[PDB]
């Protein structure tokens, strides 16, 4: 089964806040889902290569030609917090 | 106890392409924050990565220059992590199929050369920039997405000095490929160092540290020197072992603990679905291989075995491709090999450093430089006069001969013309001539002065003096006139 | 001639023959929306002002005899995860409520070029995760055939708006059956083309290796006409296929005598309801009556479609949705103080429960120690599922089966049951896993609710799918029922 620490670890990796209630919920929610996911273990994948790209296509490259960036005002248009032409966030 | 110092270096090189790695925006930007971005760099909902063709070719070229095995099948992977300068919350990089693998470079530290293996070279994008300003940080994504190649060495480095030597050679080889300017002061060359000590006899290591903020070749060696000693003391003091991330302090020369890594950072690496796989065929590899010029090691070998130049000379002259090309172009113009080597290593490099200016950005040319060297070779121009002409030639170009005479710096040393000055001096200074025969004072000094005036400060001091004395001595005679 | 129930094909003719002005076409559309959508609730942001303006432009072109475009004057509804420059695109999430894009998605660039008229955006499950559209942060779309039933998901709005006679065409997106399942539930035609057939540039990503935009219409031919307009290579999407031939109507009308149809035994397996099973078996007989050769085959790894899909899509989502941090756009938690809180609070407050559930599971599936056992294992299973089809296509032209295991279920019946709702993707997920094209057309009704028939084809063989689907459609369809709802 899933431990509390492991749950909090996943939430941190995903950058999601989690409360005591939610933590226990996911503790169980996780198994119910893992048991569901474990259905894949019934498939025989011996010697089988994983599929990363479903499409048979390779070498799609873009010529190195620069295209001017958009105006600063447009790049910041949808940002909630900005200052001096930059995105503003709590100290890093 | 005795211990083995194991060091590994993680280097990043900025490719000087026109556009970004997975975005069409410019790789070079101005001063206005967030003026060099597009929806891709901004990680807008729905955007996709479009890999830069030249970036791949250049990554391949660099890998080949490092003697690596070039992948046939290669792809990109997402390195997942949240950070303000990494908008997508993942950096597109390469995990298990890097462009290059298992290369190496030879270095010189003490006596025999040592081969340092280079595990891999892979492509990825750079992050944006975050500046503090009080209790908050400001994010500028102009640099986000710029092309980077990561070069990880095998952990074969055994001392801070070796680390410096590795970096110097690596920098030189990459500089020759022309894919980057690789300058730490400008950030086009970056290096993080990883070090840990192992007491001889057993296999366990003491604490391991990742060193950050090594912004120069000297700070790298100095950071490692201090860390190696700190770790030695910890080893002897039985201090706790662990994975540390420390930042070097330039104003102190020490390393400060940034964090005590617990476990391992989980980047949830997985193959990037948005970029189709790379299938690097023979023709492609052959095409790129043909763009690689003679590299440092091969050139200095010739300078030593063929030109007979000292190992020192061969090393300095091949530090950069431009210096090497200039040297070769100058000696082909008939300039003495040894003299050309000396001027490039000394006067030229000295001039370049003093004016913070690159060789090809001066007015010096293999032609006008060889010209100057020839004048010093035949004795027409002294080293002292050379110190006056060279700077003028480098600054405004032209030709040594012309500069020398158009300034009255031509020294007269041929006994022929010098005899003319001497004879004129004797005829025009009869009283002094006799004063000499009578030792009435400083006749010799006076006569030499007149010649210096007559020759406008060109006559060879030592030679005038000698010729003067000779002729004066032959004349212990006399006469009269009204 | 309230043209709300006219086909794309017929509407085109009406406009070209100058029997109606584009401006009046648009008036009819908004009248329909005002009258019917309060009930159906398929639309989110409407673009009425711009739509009226565009129609005036087209009125002029009509007058001057300069009516260029594959969809000249044709109204369109667009799923809200498809970027529309200057028009609110929310993905039905609080995370992007009020979000106005500053660029244009490729499919929209193409549709505007063919002169279609943008009517508005359509409701969907939040960030395309779900099979009923009930997770929408804004409203719960209902099934036009039964208002107590769900319209399917995640493209519920796209299916409903078309079935309800609001627009003649809509675009949806399909990651695990998100276009086909709702088309099946709402009794309309829905195609998820071959992976790479339609650009993903401008499609807010769910699962990059599975997602694909596709059209929903009231008939097969209208569907092919629309696919023709949105398909094609795109320099902005490296996964878009370099296939310039986008002629999908050329085979429509030709017979299917001798066509080799494969019926997988697993597609009529235990999880398929009796009424759906009966309708599909009758459809198989219809296919035979038309001259097709229908024989049973086996796609043995079918049962793994749901879990492989779930793991892969969730993992990819745990990466594709990581850009949402409230920094550059979208929801920004006002009460966050530290950087960690900004990320965590903006994401926990901005994302709905199902979305966070999937992000969590995906993050876990990719985490140290579980990666091989979950994510990578699923990618190997995906290979097996693709191999199943390859073997069948060596001897058969197309694959047929039900689109969904049951008719649409009730609103509120499976919404608090995550496990249960995914069961509805039994027959659709293998298609995305294999990257194949798949189209759903109605083949019957049970208690008034539509049943879908699915045709799966070879890579880029949408022409053949439309050919067989059209022939089946000549025998059974709901063309006359729509206008009667
Ligand atoms: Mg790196």
């Amino acid at each position: 089964k899933v431990t509390r620490e492991e749950v909090e670890h996943i939430a941190n990796l995903a950058r999601l806040q989690i409360s005591p209630e939610e933590t226990e919920e996911m503790a169980n929610t996780l198994e119910s889902i893992l048991d569901f996911a474990k259905q894949n273990d019934s498939a025989d994948t011996e010697g089988v290569e994983p599929t990363y790209h479903v499409l048979d296509l390779q070498n799609v490259l873009r010529e190195d030609k620069a295209i001017k960036g958009i105006p600063q005002e447009l790049a910041l248009k949808n940002a909630k917090e900005t200052e001096d032409g930059q995105f503003k966030v709590p100290t890093i | 106890m005795h211990f083995e110092t194991v060091i590994g270096l993680e280097v990043h090189v900025e490719l000087k392409t026109d556009s970004k790695m997975f975005s069409p925006s410019p790789a070079h930007f101005g001063a206005e924050p967030n003026s060099n971005t597009n929806v891709i760099d901004l990680a807008y909902p729905g955007v996709l990565p479009v890999v830069n063709k030249r970036a791949v070719d250049w990554a391949m070229r660099a890998a080949m220059a490092l003697n690596m095995e070039i992948a046939t099948e290669s792809k990109f992977d997402r390195k997942n992590y949240f950070y303000p300068d990494n908008p997508k919350a993942y950096q597109i990089s390469q995990f298990d199929q890097p462009i290059g693998e298992n290369g190496y470079i030879d270095i010189e530290v003490d006596g025999e050369t040592k081969r340092i293996g280079i595990t891999r070279l892979h492509m990825e994008e750079d992050a944006g920039k975050s500046t503090h300003k009080g209790e908050y940080s400001l994010v500028d994504l102009n640099r986000q997405g710029t092309p980077l190649i990561e070069i990880v060495s095998e952990p074969d480095i055994r001392s801070p000095k070796e680390a410096y030597a590795y970096l110097e050679k690596l920098r030189s080889i990459i500089q020759y490929t022309g894919v980057s300017d690789v300058k730490m002061e400008e950030g086009s060359l970056r290096c993080d160092a990883n070090i840990s000590l192992r007491p001889y006899g057993q296999e366990k290591f003491g604490t391991k540290a990742e060193l950050k903020n090594l912004n120069s070749f000297n700070y790298v060696r100095k950071g490692l020197e201090y860390e190696e000693k700190r770790q030695e003391e910890e080893l002897l003091n039985g201090g706790e072992i662990g994975q540390e991330t420390r930042r070097f302090d330039e104003s102190t020369g020490k390393t400060i603990l940034m964090r005590v890594k617990e476990g391992s950072d989980d980047y949830r690496y997985f193959p990037e679905p948005d970029i189709v796989p790379l299938y690097i065929d023979d023709a492609w590899k052959e095409r790129v291989r043909q763009t690689i010029p003679e590299l440092p090691d091969e050139r200095k070998a010739k300078y030593v075995n063929e030109l007979g130049l000292p190992a020192y000379d061969a090393h300095v002259l091949t530090l950069t491709k431009e210096m090497s090309d200039f040297f070769e172009s100058t000696i082909e113009h008939g300039a003495d090999v040894k003299l050309t080597s000396n001027w490039l290593m000394g006067g030229v490099n000295e001039y370049l450093n003093k004016n913070q200016v690159e060789l090809l950005d001066t007015k010096l040319t293999p032609e006008n430089l060889a010209g100057m060297i020839k004048l010093i070779e035949d004795g027409t121009m002294s080293s002292k006069i050379a110190k006056k002409v060279f700077p003028e030639l480098a600054a405004k170009g032209g030709n040594a001969k012309q500069i020398m005479e158009d300034n009255g710096l031509v020294q007269i040393s041929d006994e022929a013309t010098l005899l003319k000055f001497v004879n004129e001096a004797l005829d025009n200074n009869e009283q002094s001539v006799e004063d000499y025969k009578n030792g009435k004072g400083k006749a010799m000094g006076f006569l030499v002065g007149q010649i210096m005036k007559a020759s406008k400060g060109q006559a060879n001091p030592q030679l005038v003096n000698q010729l003067l004395k000779q002729e004066l001595d032959k004349r212990l005679e006399h006469h009269h006139h009204h | 001639m309230s043209i709300r129930y006219e086909s794309v094909e017929n509407l085109l003719t009406l406009i070209k023959d100058k029997k109606i002005k584009p401006s009046d076409v648009v008036k009819d559309i908004y009248d329909a929306i005002e009258e019917t959508d309060p009930t159906i609730k398929s639309f989110l942001a409407l673009d009425k002002e711009n739509a009226i303006k565009k129609a005036q432009e087209l009125d002029e072109l009509q007058a001057k005899d300069q009516m260029d475009g594959k969809l000249f004057g044709i109204p369109m509804g667009i799923k809200d995860n498809i970027i529309t420059n200057g028009l609110e695109t929310t993905c039905a999430s609080k995370m992007l409520e009020g979000f106005v894009p500053i660029y244009e998605s490729t499919v929209m660039e193409k549709l505007h070029k063919e002169n279609a008229v943008l009517i508005g955006k359509l409701n969907m499950d939040e960030f395309a995760m779900g099979g009923s559209t009930e997770t929408s942060y804004f409203k719960k779309t209902v099934n036009p055939f039964d208002h107590k039933a769900v319209p399917g998901g995640s493209s519920g709005g796209s299916a409903a708006a078309v079935a309800a006679g609001l627009v003649p065409l809509s675009l949806g997106s399909d990651t695990g059956g998100s276009i086909r399942q709702p088309a099946a539930y709402c009794g309309v035609v829905g195609m998820k083309p071959t992976y790479g057939r339609v650009s993903r540039f401008g499609l807010v990503a769910f699962a990059s290796s599975l997602d694909q935009i596709g059209p929903l219409t009231r008939n097969v031919k209208d569907n092919a006409i629309v696919l023709e307009a949105i398909s094609g290579a795109d320099v902005n999407d490296s996964t878009s296929a370099p296939v310039d031939d986008v002629d999908f109507t050329s085979e429509i009308g030709k017979d299917i005598k001798g066509l080799k149809v494969a019926l997988p035994k697993e597609y009529l397996g235990e999880g398929v309801a009796d009424d759906v099973k009966e309708a599909v078996q009758n459809a198989v007989e219809t296919l035979k009556s038309l001259g097709a050769v229908v024989e049973e085959v086996s796609l043995p790894n079918t049962k793994f479609g749901i879990p492989s899909y779930y793991v892969i899509a969730s993992s990819e989502a745990s990466s594709n949705l990581s850009r949402f941090d409230g920094i550059r756009y979208g929801y920004h938690s006002k009460e966050a103080h530290s950087l960690e809180e900004l990320y965590k609070m903006s994401r926990s407050e901005g994302f709905g429960k199902e979305v966070k559930r999937r992000i969590f599971l995906g993050t876990f599936a990719l985490s140290s120690g579980y990666y091989d056992a979950y994510y990578k294992k699923s990618q190997k299973v995906r290979t097996l599922i693709k191999n199943d089809f390859d073997k069948v296509f060596e001897n058969y032209d197309v694959v047929v089966g039900p689109t969904a295991p049951t008719t649409a279920f009730n609103l509120g019946e499976e919404i608090d049951d995550p496990l249960t709702m995914y069961a509805n993707d039994l027959l659709t997920t293998p298609v995305n896993l294999a990257g194949l094209p798949g189209i759903s057309v109605p083949c019957g009704q049970s208690n008034g609710r539509p049943i879908g028939l699915q045709f799966i084809g070879k890579p880029f063989d949408e022409k053949t799918l439309y050919r067989v689907a059209y022939q089946y459609e000549t025998q059974y369809n709901l063309h006359d029922v729509y206008e009667k709802l």
